[PDB]
RNA sequence: GAGGACCGAACCGACUAAUGUUGAAAAAUUAGCGGAUGACUUGUGGCUGGGGGUGAAAGGCCAAUCAAACCGGGAGAUAGC
RNA sequence: ACACAGGUGGUCAGGUAGAGAAUACCAAGGCGCUUGAGAGAACUCGGGUGAAGGAACUAGGCAAAAUGGUGCCGUAACUUC
RNA sequence: GAAAUUCCUUGUCGGGUAAGUUCCGACCUGCACGAAUGGCGUAAUGAUGGCCAGGCUGUCUCCACCCGAGACUCAGUGAAA
RNA sequence: UCGAUGUCGGCUCAUCACAUCCUGGGGCUGAAGUAGGUCCCAAGGGUAUGGCUGUUCGCCAUUUAAAGUGGUACGCGAGCUGGGUUUAGAACGUCGUGAGACAGUUCGGUCCCUAUCUGCCGUGGGCGCUGGAGAACUGAGGGGGGCUGCUCCUAGUACGAGAGGACCGGAGUGGACGCAUCACUGGUGUUCGGGUUGUCAUGCCAAUGGCACUGCCCGGUAGCUAAAUGCGGAAGAGAUAAGUGCUGAAAGCAUCUAAGCACGAAACUUGCCCCGAGAUGAGUUCUCCCUGACUCCUUGAGAGUCCUGAAGGAACGUUGAAGACGACGACGUUGAUAGGCCGGGUGUGUAAGCGCAGCGAUGCGUUGAGCUAACCGGUACUAAUGAACCGUGAGGCUAAC
């Protein structure tokens, strides 16, 4: 059984699964809004909003610390220079998920994610 | 749960030192033979401490005429009658089970300081 | 947790070092025996000169275990290893005269009180 | 391991009793595009509950 | 002799003086609330239905909202009936308190065990693992034989298979009542009782005692 | 500085176990295993032809076929089954 | 027979460890093995870890665990030396 | 010499084990050993047969949990006896 | 049965019989007690681990209340094993001139099947149950359970010569087994923290990350879980078995039986737990819900339009100590359902950076710091959207009023 148990295993060894989270955490930094599957994202609201929280105060022992969990430092500044004080007055929830339909190769659920604000 | 926490916390001593893992304690235990309560001494090493709150619980490991003998007393328990801190020791780690293993200067905890 | 097999010390200078156990006493299909359970012991290992030779087929109170004990507090008390006070089959008294290392309090029972009057600790 | 009878056009019918598809029948109109999408989908257009989200 | 309905709020232990920790198993008892009784004549029984817990106005339907509305009491998450011993008698709308067992000194507690899924025979039944090596071909933890040979030809009904585990009424009788504590609602029983945390317990008193 | 020496990769084998057994594979995979300067191993040609060859010998092998290969013929052998 | 986990002669052979063409991680270079998405039941493969016991398993220590390097000290019966 | 050979046979005696149809040592009453279809030994050697011991361990008592691949649900394709 | 029904043993899982091994009840005894011997009643539950051998068996060593006997394809290979027997190699003894042979040994020696139907274990869908709906029940029937030691009191009494040593009745503790549960004690914990080896990378130092079985390790949250801790095997009834009776004739005597009335076992029926109204014999109770027009015709049987869509349900979404999928449960902004966030706990164990000491490895201070999963408490920050959808319009044909 499962009880009480959390982390979607996604089909992936433990490596793979880590991996595949500082990518698509990386690219919700990037372009503000990913198309990914429906249970990759609601993983991803597990990885991307510690590091908003985690850029909420910038310090050199927390540029470091999301260096670790994001081994990209052109995320690390934009998590930090712009994320960071964008989200300064929010208390979590960063990131909301629109269900967009089905893929059309495996009719896996979709899903946008997207940062709450994005500053248009 | 703040029901079994306010359940829990009217049974907790006032009275229990802050000792670490590889102090010296000595523990004193009620013992009753038939109805002489009696107050013997457990005197070793902190090799483990779990910190539950009212499930805390700490082992006490000694050297008694030649036996290791490990014992897990529960402190917020009214057996355990005082525990006492004799010296300090200094390591860098939470449980010192690699001690039943070691024994004589093997097992020697450099003293905190 | 002393179970068939079980290789153990001698808590007493009755001249065995290592005994087994070959049946856990006390019902059937029995598993283990704990601290104040008696055991059928063969003796493994013998001093030249003892009371008792290798070979014999006697019996034994377990007195220390590495499972330990359980007080009524939730409380253990483990040791480092197992080991028994060998008894004859008759008369299930101690054959030895002395009583090395500690014993539990498991044992106070009056048909131990020969061991308890005997151990240095407990 | 092998059926030792053919079974029928019956019992191969009456199997599929329970692989009949279900219809949605359940289309929701938006409130301010009008387009009928899944409920709690965006459009086929990228709105979403009277918001434009993706376009 | 009537039951309470309680909840499981956790596992914790008492410590009396004389050394021992007793395991209680908290059980939350709130004021149950008699919402209809039963007699011999218009039901066939004598009974009451009680009712506990507090249920949201938007959630209660309307078929219960009228069955509590005759009654005068609120909602509840639920309802359970006891029934009647031929000497006591309970009214419509009176609330029972955990005060009911302070002279039990052994209950009954009903609840609906944690639910284990698909288990399998090994953990179902306690059946015997056969040999991890030896020669064994992808046979560990089936079950080995479910029946005999030609002059059965069937296997037997009640045959101990795998399936699903848990999730089923189980009752332990004769738990040691600890303490009751009016004030905060409290009953601590000796033991563990079934269900997981929040799972609605049924506190009789003992019938075997 | 010898060795049908030793340890150990390539290489050549095939002892054990599990998998596989309508396989990924008409003999393999995986983890171990033996030999590894030699009675080794391998390439490219050649030569031996069926009651014949070749065989450190198993009735082994001779094109997924072997106590007498395959193909065609006698031939629609014969068949008290 | 396959876009087949097999077979297939020779040549070239970088760095850091290492005795090494072992192995680990990398370069040059080449790829991600032509169904995916979920879920996280039994059971089955392939692994990891275990209280106490330690061969009680079993036809049998089968399988697994364990041992494992270099230097130095030290090493028995027997022996065709 | 009760042996890769001994039917009776688990002969008998000794050893080893709490207990040993196997093992080792013998005895000789060799059903039905025996001297190049060699007899008795024999260091070294063996993926050789049997037995014991120490280590070691999920082999086991008695299994628990975890990690991946299937199983399972969805979408595509789509067998077999 | 030769157009194939796979043998012995082991394992796993059983199931029945009773000619009963233990426990329960009796009769007799060459039954003082304690131990027995024998027969009768009784099948509820229980009914060893090992050494040897392929073994079943047997013999041994220790247990045990006891280690029952039989059936079930000498139960059980589309469940496992493959040691034995019984393929092809080889050898010994033996027999044959020989090829070879031996219920003679001896080493070696491929165990396939994705389950259609029955059966079984679970789990749904449909329809029915007659207006629909939401509940709670009743309980006809099923099922589970149903074992027992040892000590102590009774009492060293009854008995006996002494030795020894009870019945009945209680009290406590175990063993095996079951059910439940993680508070404890632990296991696990590849989603937590740290140590560390090799090497690549982030320009470099310092910090980190990848890879090496989670690289190897040391710890460890929640969950799951046993070895851990709770509980349970009743008591009571009712009918009886064998058995003992009371009254009592046939047979003026007797006589347990023929009339009658008593006792009497773990069996039987209940009592204990669980399932259960598809119990089509489809039950009961409480509550809720809808009381609109017309038109068409063979016509007491309806059909078709417009109107209105109720209670409720489903679907969807957030989900769950529920779960293969369905189902089940919670929730859906009148909102704590999940994620985040905040605080705390817990676990690791004194982060980084800086400073100081030292030649440096490194130590020390900041500092029990920093990180911290599934935990607890909170908090609408994100997502749970108005809809729509299904289901209707008072319900067929004695008594009372």
């Amino acid at each position: 059984m499962r009880h009480r148990k959390s982390g979607r295993q996604l089909n992936r060894n433990s490596s793979h699964r880590q991996a595949m989270f500082r990518n698509m955490a990386g690219s919700l930094v990037r372009h503000e809004i990913i198309k990914t599957t429906l249970p990759k994202a609601k993983e991803l609201r597990r990885v991307v909003e510690p590091l908003i929280t985690l850029a909420k105060t910038d310090s050199v022992a927390n540029r470091r610390l999301a260096f670790a969990r994001t081994r990209d430092n052109e995320i690390v500044a934009k998590l930090f220079n712009e994320l960071g004080p964008r989200f300064a007055s929010r208390a979590g929830g960063y990131t909301r998920i629109l269900k967009c339909g089905f893929r059309a190769g495996d009719n896996a659920p979709m899903a946008y994610i997207e940062l709450v604000d994005r500053s248009e | 749960s703040n029901i079994i926490k306010q359940l829990e916390q009217e049974q907790m001593k006032q009275d229990v030192p802050s000792f670490r893992p590889g102090d010296t304690v000595e523990v004193k235990v009620w013992v009753v033979e038939g109805s002489k309560k009696r107050l013997q001494a457990f005197e070793g090493v902190v090799i483990a401490i779990r910190n539950r709150g009212l499930h805390s619980a700490f082992t006490v490991r000694k050297i008694s005429n030649g036996e290791g003998v490990e014992r897990v007393f529960q402190t917020h328990s009214p057996v355990v009658d005082s525990i006492s801190v004799k010296r300090r020791g200094a390591v860098r780690k939470a449980k010192l089970y690699y001690l039943r293993e070691r024994t004589g200067k093997a097992a020697r905890i450099k003293e905190r300081l | 947790m002393i179970q068939e097999q079980t290789m153990l010390n001698v808590a007493d200078n009755s001249g065995a070092r290592r005994v087994m156990c070959i049946k856990v006493l006390g019902g059937s299909h029995r598993r283990y025996a704990g601290v104040g359970d008696i055991i059928k012991i063969t003796i493994k290992e013998a001093i030249p000169r003892g009371k008792v030779k290798k070979g014999d087929v006697l019996k034994a109170v377990v007195v220390r275990t590495k499972k330990g004990v359980r007080r009524p507090d939730g409380s253990v008390i483990r040791f480092d290893g197992n080991a028994c006070v060998l008894l004859n089959n008759n008369s299930e008294q101690p054959i030895g005269t002395r009583i090395f290392g500690p014993v539990t309090r498991e044992l106070r029972s009056e048909k131990f009180m020969k061991i308890i009057s005997l151990a240095p600790e407990v | 391991a092998v059926q030792q009878n053919k079974p029928t056009r019956s019992k191969r019918g009456m199997r599929r009793s329970h692989d009949a598809l279900t219809a949605v029948t359940s289309l929701s109109v938006d409130k301010t595009s009008g387009e009928k999408h899944l409920r709690h989908h965006i459009t086929a257009d990228g709105y979403y509950r009277g918001r434009k989200v993706i376009a | 002799m009537i039951g309470l309905v309680g909840k499981k709020v956790g596992m914790t232990r008492i410590f009396t003086e004389d050394g021992v920790s007793i395991p209680v198993t908290v059980i939350e008892v709130e004021a149950n609330r008699v919402t209809q009784v039963k007699d011999l004549a218009n039901d066939g029984y004598r009974a009451i239905q009680v009712t506990t817990g507090a249920k949201k106005a938007n959630r209660v339907t309307k078929p219960e909202a009228g069955h509590f509305a005759k009654a005068g009491v609120e909602a509840g998450r639920g309802l359970w009936e006891f029934r009647l011993a031929e000497g006591e008698e309970f009214t419509v709308g009176q609330s029972i308190s955990v005060e009911l067992f302070a002279d039990v000194k052994k209950v009954d507690v009903t609840g609906t065990s944690k639910g284990k899924g698909f288990a399998g025979t090994v953990k179902r039944w306690n059946f015997r693992t056969q040999d991890a090596t030896h020669g064994n071909s992808l046979s560990h933890r089936v079950p080995g034989s479910i029946g005999q040979n030609q002059t059965p030809g069937k296997v037997f009904k009640g045959k101990k298979m795998a399936g699903q585990m848990g999730n089923e009424r189980v009752t332990v009788q004769s738990l040691d009542v600890v303490r009751v504590d009016a004030e905060r609602n409290l009953l601590l029983v000796k033991g563990a009782v079934p269900g997981a945390t929040g799972s609605d317990l049924i506190v009789k008193p003992a019938v075997k005692a």
